[PDB]
């Protein structure tokens, strides 16, 4: 009672039911380094302008 | 002459106080900024001196024709 698969069937992506638990860290990754903190707050004009040698703005 | 062309000493005195405060604040701010730049360039933890790395959004996380990547 064997029926030969038709053209295009053996190349389907199929689903598999398994009891094997999904591996958690298959890459064996280390802990990622912490990012830099972030930008926050309201923008206030620079104190005493640019402060280039003699410029007051 | 003093009534027509000049003012009292208190005006110049307190204008000098204001000028001195502005200048001293600018001086300490300049020194602090130099120190902050030194630390940000040495450590790389600050917003400044950020050198580009590769965007992780370019990686393709799809099955790669062999099981071991
Ligand atoms: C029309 C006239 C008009 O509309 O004027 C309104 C405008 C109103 O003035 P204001 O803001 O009420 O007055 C504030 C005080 O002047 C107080 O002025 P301040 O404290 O706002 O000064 C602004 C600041 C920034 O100003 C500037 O950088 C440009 C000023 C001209 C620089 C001098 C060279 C050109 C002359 O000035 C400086 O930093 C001085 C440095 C300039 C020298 C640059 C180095 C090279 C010198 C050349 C050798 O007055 C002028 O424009 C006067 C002519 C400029
Ligand atoms: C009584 C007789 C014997 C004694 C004589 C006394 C001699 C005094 C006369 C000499 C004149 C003084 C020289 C002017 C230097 C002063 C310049 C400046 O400091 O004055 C300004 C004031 O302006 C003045 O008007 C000075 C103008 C003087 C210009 C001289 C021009 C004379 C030329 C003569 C031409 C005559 C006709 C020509 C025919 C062809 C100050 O600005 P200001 O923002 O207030 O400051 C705030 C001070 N407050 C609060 C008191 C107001």
């Amino acid at each position: 009672g064997w029926v030969r698969p038709d053209l295009g069937e053996l190349s389907k992506v199929t689903k598999v039911k398994t009891d094997r638990p999904l591996p958690e860290n298959p890459y064996h990754s280390r802990a990622r380094p912490e990012p830099n903190p972030e930008a926050e707050g309201d923008l206030k004009p620079a104190k005493h302008g640019s402060r280039l040698f003699f410029w007051t703005m | 002459i003093a009534r027509t062309f000049y003012d009292g000493p208190e005006k110049n005195y307190e204008k000098t106080m204001a000028i001195l405060q502005i200048e001293a604040e600018k001086a300490e701010l300049r020194l602090k900024e130099l120190e902050v730049r030194r630390l940000m360039r040495a450590r790389g933890d600050g917003p400044w001196y950020q050198y580009p790395t590769i965007d992780k959004a370019l990686i393709d996380h799809s099955p790669k024709t062999t099981p071991d990547n």
